[PDB]
């Protein structure tokens, strides 16, 4: 049986850890909600 | 029950100890999360009960107590913040510039951050702190890393 616990506020935080790239990927979305790489 | 606006952990006492299965957003009296996290099942908030109201497996979304309330969208140019809520760890903002998922039905923003499976449902925010979508439904690229879509629902 599932339950919820508050983890904090939704706020934009200045000076946060900036990381991660921005790829342009070719994908397909199936009926079950699964994304996949189209090549 | 606790209906305070904010980010929440979705926990289960079914497996060994308490295990975090996902994350969700409370806004305007509605709980927003990903379908694969709860599989439509009812939630407990202290002693209060949250019952599902809307859901869709293809979109991989589900709302509780009311219709989907989140309607902000990524502008296509600005950096965004993933408010990652990882299992057993504190909520942590991480700024990234999203990529693009090119599909036959249109383009979708995508955040290239790698976090445990229990982080599914963590909100992605714009400069004013508005939720532009949820992190948790994506794909694994060539180098084994994880790239999630910026999944946003429709507001009626
Ligand atoms: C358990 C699981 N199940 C799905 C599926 C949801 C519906 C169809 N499409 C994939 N993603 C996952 C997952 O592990 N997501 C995730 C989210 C953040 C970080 C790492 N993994």
């Amino acid at each position: 049986d599932m339950y919820i616990e508050r983890a904090g506020d939704i706020t934009w935080e200045k000076d946060a850890e900036v990381t991660g790239n921005s790829p342009r990927l070719d994908v397909a979305l199936d009926e079950s909600g699964d994304f996949s790489l189209v090549e | 029950g606790e209906t305070t606006d904010g980010v929440y952990r979705v926990m289960t006492r079914r497996l060994l100890g308490s295990t975090q299965v996902g994350v969700g957003v409370m806004q305007e009296g509605v709980f927003h999360t990903m379908w694969h996290v709860t599989k439509g099942a009812a939630l407990r908030s202290g002693e209060g009960r949250l019952d599902p109201y809307w859901g869709d497996v293809k979109q991989d979304l589900v709302s509780y107590c009311g219709p989907w309330k989140l309607d902000a969208a990524w502008d296509g140019l600005s950096e965004v913040q993933l408010l990652a809520v990882p299992p057993g760890e504190r909520a942590k903002n991480i700024q990234t510039l999203p990529g693009i998922f090119k599909t036959k039905d249109g383009d979708i923003g995508a955040v290239a951050l790698d976090y445990p499976a229990g982080t599914s449902g963590s909100p992605i925010l714009d400069k004013c702190g508005r939720v532009i979508g949820l992190y948790g439904n994506g794909v694994v690229i060539k180098n084994g890393s994880y790239v999630s879509a910026i999944t946003q629902g429709k507001r009626e």
